């Protein structure tokens, strides 16, 4: 599998160019397409064959693909501009999909992740079980993710983290849960959660008493 | 004009086998292809497999091969994609878009999709931990407590802190929805430092759909 | 699976010269520097070969007119081609380009030749369709473009490729390709030559020999024939219709063969240099009967001149009697069974042509020759019997029956020479 690699999120002012790259490995052998889905609705072609663009599809999306990475480029950035945007590589035999890239039409200033962080409870730990509460909060660009640590090392068992959901502010919101037995609880000296946000990062950390 | 109407919200146990219909109008059936994508509730576009709608010709994607089969009915003009040996991961919203007869590309018009949702666990009542406040939740002036309200099927639950008296820093996560299939989440409220055991901070857990009704105190760690 | 393509060009075709083209060695036996004279079937010189005009593009947004017409095969084919492109693959020869009867085809991929007799089912416009992998190279070429089923399928055979391109060619040069086909007693043989030329704009002028190829035994009847082109996938619309294919540019040269007499001068290594054909002017005639390419002045004695004869006048003398059978076949009262007449009728002027057309008869059988004919013969003695049986008792009246009648009643003889005629008389011999 060649499978492309797309960045989560593209941060755009209102008035700008956008600029989506889908980097796979080989991809100058492979056509690509690019694709657009609105959030709650069916997809819709926007880019077919490397440069070209069907009709009822306006004058500001334009694709190019040389050497190992994809691009599609939008000039002049309107709020309707504002979706999902995936990126398919087909040959003879299968078909690729990429990864997701949630453009964003900053409708206002970068806000701060606040992150919050909980060790699992007295009662729980007399439950014989365990669990790490990561809370997130006002983010208003919501291309968060998120990574978690034990005293060293990354982890990647155990964990669920909810997509972001949007608040009354109309800024974002998330969480996530490790699951944890007590005796690995205690077995690590102290664990972390810490969120990627536009480059930026905060991570917060517990130990166990 | 060209239209591809799909057909159900189809709710299946983990075991059973799902069929999904795609009917199209507006163009010849009989001179293009069908193909099919999935996609999990908050996850990227997975490729299925493609069809040619003369004679046959599937071809299929390595992970779903030996699971799904693709038929058309050129007859009624329709396509339909079964998949058998359902678990959860499975549940997602399936598409069906109009494909080239050959040369595997060209996903243009995509037709609504349908959700297919697999499970199993009926109903059950939450179980209920305070989160203390702590000073790894203590920051200067003020302090942070909760309560983690999980395992959970039925969606509708609600959480106050001090039978609807706080307002101020309460705030109710989206519940989490876990492999096990059940529901899970944590609400909590800042509270000035100097208040870490002071007052009362209570958390009032409701279930509508059973009849639970419990209260939980949150005080600093022992 | 196949597609319209046919657009309709109101342009005809046009019309070059073949200087001198179409010479072949016909037939394995090495000559050194003789002067051969052979009857067989050739392209004429100087005769007017059709210039067909294939896929042509134009440019206004880029229309291609499409126009590859089911030429005629008489008696075997000249083919010339000066393709830079690969867009010329074979062919297809056959009778009905249908079910029901056996068709040949013969497909030049890049690696090799495939040659089929088969019964196909090839659409109103065949082509090869060529797919690419987005670096040019290629994929798949589908012959289910040609046809859309082929069962009971008799020959095949698989070589290396007829035709090559040869692309690059010394700067600005042209690849001439001709090809020679034809079919007879059973076996399909092709002749092939490939020739560099520049830049003109028809056959060139010099003489270049074509060396045999093949010679396929099939067996397979031969009328009609047609051209198969290679068209590219586009990848710029999903359908299969006349705008998913793109295409070059294709013009051919095709002339018919006709039995002549060709002179050709041999080499010393074995190579036809030269030819002349006789026939068609006089000074060539006179070469011909000389055996030679110069002739010294004098006057010469080369043939001769026979008027022809038109239809054949027939004369004879009138007639008389014309035989009056109305006697026996018009009878007031016939004879019994066991005592049958005998009329023996003698020289006259018979015309059975009035019993046989006559329709009246229920039962006209003619054992030692067959009813047509007997106004065209003369014998010794006709003899008529006459009688009467029931209805069911005339198949006893044969050679070779038994039966109350046959057994003693009347007996033929077993090498019997005449006719029996029979018909029904229910209102004239039977009463209340
Ligand atoms: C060119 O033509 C030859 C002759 O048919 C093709 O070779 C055959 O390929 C098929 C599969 O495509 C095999 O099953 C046969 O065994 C092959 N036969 C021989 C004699 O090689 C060849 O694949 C064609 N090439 C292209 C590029 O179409
Ligand atoms: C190949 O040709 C043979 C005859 O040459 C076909 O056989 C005939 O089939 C029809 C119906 O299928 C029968 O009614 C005839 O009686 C058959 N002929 C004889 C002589 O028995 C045969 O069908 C052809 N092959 C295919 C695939 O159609
Ligand atoms: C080869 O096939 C052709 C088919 O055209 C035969 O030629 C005659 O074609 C006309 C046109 O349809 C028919 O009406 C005649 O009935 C055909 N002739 C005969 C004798 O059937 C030609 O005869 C065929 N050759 C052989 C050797 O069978
Ligand atoms: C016997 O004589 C009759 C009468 O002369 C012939 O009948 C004629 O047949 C022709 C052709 O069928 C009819 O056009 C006439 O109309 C018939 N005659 C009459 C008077 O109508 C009959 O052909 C004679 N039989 C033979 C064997 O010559
Ligand atoms: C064009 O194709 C259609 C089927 O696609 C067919 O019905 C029609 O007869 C074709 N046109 C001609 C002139 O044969
Ligand atoms: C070839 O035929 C065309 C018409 O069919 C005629 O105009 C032309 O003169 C002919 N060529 C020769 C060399 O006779
Ligand atoms: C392939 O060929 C087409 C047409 O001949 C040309 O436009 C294209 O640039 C070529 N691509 C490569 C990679 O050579
Ligand atoms: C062919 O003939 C030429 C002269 O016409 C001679 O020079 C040459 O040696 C011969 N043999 C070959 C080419 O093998």
């Amino acid at each position: 599998l060649p499978v492309l690699t797309q960045p989560p999120s593209v941060s755009v002012s209102p008035g700008q160019t956008a600029s989506i790259t889908c980097s796979g490995d080989k991809l100058g052998d492979k056509f690509t397409c690019w694709y657009q889905q609105k959030p709650g609705q069916s997809p819709v072609q926007v880019i077919y064959q490397d440069t070209h663009r069907p009709s009822g599809i306006p004058e500001r999306f334009s694709g190019s693909n040389s050497g190992n990475t994809a691009t599609l480029t939008i000039s002049g950035t309107q709020a309707v501009d504002e979706a999902d945007y995936y990126c398919q590589a087909w040959d003879s035999s299968t078909v690729i999909f990429g990864g997701g890239t949630k453009l964003t039409v900053l409708g206002q200033p970068k806000a701060a992740p606040s992150v919050t962080l909980f060790p699992p409870s007295s009662e729980e730990l007399q439950a014989n079980k365990a669990t790490l509460v990561c809370l997130i909060s006002d983010f208003y660009p919501g291309a968060v993710t998120v990574a978690w640590k034990a005293d060293s090392s990354p982890v990647k068992a155990g964990v669920e983290t909810t997509t972001p959901s949007k608040q009354s502010n109309n800024k974002y919101a998330a969480s996530s849960y490790l699951s944890l037995t007590p005796e690995q609880w205690k077995s690590h000296r102290s664990y972390s959660c810490q969120v990627t946000h536009e480059g930026s990062t905060v991570e917060k950390t517990v130990a166990p008493t | 004009q060209v239209q591809l109407q799909q057909s159900g919200a189809e709710v299946k146990k983990p075991g059973a086998s799902v069929k999904v219909s795609c009917k199209a109008s507006g163009y010849t059936f009989s001179r293009y292809g069908i193909s099919w994508v999935r996609q999990a509730p908050g996850q990227g576009l997975e490729w299925m497999g493609w069809i040619s709608a003369y004679k046959g010709n599937t071809n299929y994607a390595q992970k779903f091969q030996g699971r799904v089969t693709m038929t058309t009915d050129t007859s009624t003009s329709t396509a339909y994609m079964e998949l058998r040996s359902l678990r959860s991961d499975d549940t997602a919203v399936y598409y069906c878009a109009r494909s080239p007869p050959d040369f595997l590309g060209w996903f243009d018009p995509w037709g609504q999709g349908t959700l297919v949702t697999v499970s199993s666990a009926s109903t059950k009542g939450p179980s209920v931990f305070p989160l203390a406040p702590s000073s790894k939740s203590t920051s200067g002036g003020t302090a942070a407590l909760g309560c983690l309200v999980k395992d959970y099927f039925p969606e509708p639950v609600t959480v106050s802190w001090n039978s609807g008296a706080l307002t101020s820093g309460v705030h109710t996560f989206p519940a989490v929805l876990q492999s096990s299939g059940l529901y899970s989440l944590s609400s909590v409220v800042t509270v000035p430092s100097s208040s870490l055991g002071t007052q009362t901070y209570i958390c009032n857990v409701n279930h509508k759909p059973s009849n639970t009704k419990v209260d939980k105190k949150v005080e600093p760690k022992s | 699976q196949c597609v319209n393509l046919t657009t309709r060009t109101q342009l005809p075709p046009a019309y070059t010269n073949s200087f001198t083209r179409g010479v072949y060695y016909p037939d394995k036996v090495f000559r050194s520097s003789v002067l051969h004279s052979t009857q067989d079937l050739f392209l004429p010189f100087f005769s007017n070969v059709t210039w067909f005009h294939a896929i042509h593009v134009s440019g206004t947004n880029g229309t291609k007119r499409f126009d590859n017409p089911v030429l005629p095969f008489n008696d075997g084919v000249y083919f010339a081609s000066t393709e830079k492109s690969n867009i010329i693959r074979g062919w297809i020869f056959g009778t009905t380009l249908d079910s029901k009867t056996q068709s040949l085809l013969i497909v030049n991929n890049a690696t090799n030749v495939v040659i089929k007799v088969c019964e196909f089912q090839f659409c109103n416009d065949p082509f090869l369709g060529v797919y690419y992998h987005k670096n040019n190279k290629s994929w798949m070429e589908s012959e289910f473009r040609v046809y859309s089923s082929a069962n009971n399928c008799t020959f095949e055979y698989v070589s290396q490729p007829f035709l090559m391109d040869l692309e690059g060619k010394q700067g600005n040069f042209k690849n001439l390709r001709e090809f020679v086909f034809k079919n007879i007693d059973g076996y399909f043989k092709i002749y092939s030559k490939h020739t560099p030329i520049n830049l003109v704009r028809d056959l060139p002028q010099g003489f270049s020999a074509l060396e045999p190829l093949v010679d396929l035994p099939i067996g397979i009847n031969i009328t009609r024939f047609q051209t198969l082109l290679a068209l590219h996938r586009s990848y710029l619309t999903p359908g299969d219709s006349s705008s998913g294919w793109t295409a070059g540019a294709a013009a051919y040269y095709v002339g018919y063969l006709q039995p002549r007499t060709f002179l050709l001068k041999y080499n010393e290594n074995g190579t036809i240099t030269d030819a002349v054909d006789c026939a068609l002017d006089p000074l060539s005639e006179t070469k011909c009967t000389l055996k030679s390419f110069t002739v010294e002045k004098g006057i010469y004695q080369t043939s001769n001149f026979r008027v022809q004869p038109t239809e054949s006048i027939v004369r004879f003398p009138n007639i008389t009697n014309l035989c009056p059978f109305g006697e026996v076949f018009n009878a007031t009262r016939f004879a019994s069974v066991y005592a049958w007449n005998r009329k023996r009728i003698s020289n006259c002027v018979a015309d059975y042509s009035v019993l046989y057309n006559s329709a009246s008869f229920s039962t006209f059988k003619c054992y030692g020759v067959s009813p047509t004919k007997l106004n065209d013969l003369c014998f010794t003695n006709v003899y008529a019997d006459s009688f009467v049986i029931r209805g069911d008792e005339v198949r006893q009246i044969a050679p070779g029956q038994t039966g109350k009648i046959a057994d003693y009643n009347y007996k033929l003889p077993d090498d019997f020479t005449g006719c029996v005629i029979a018909w029904n008389s229910n209102n004239l011999d039977s009463k209340v």
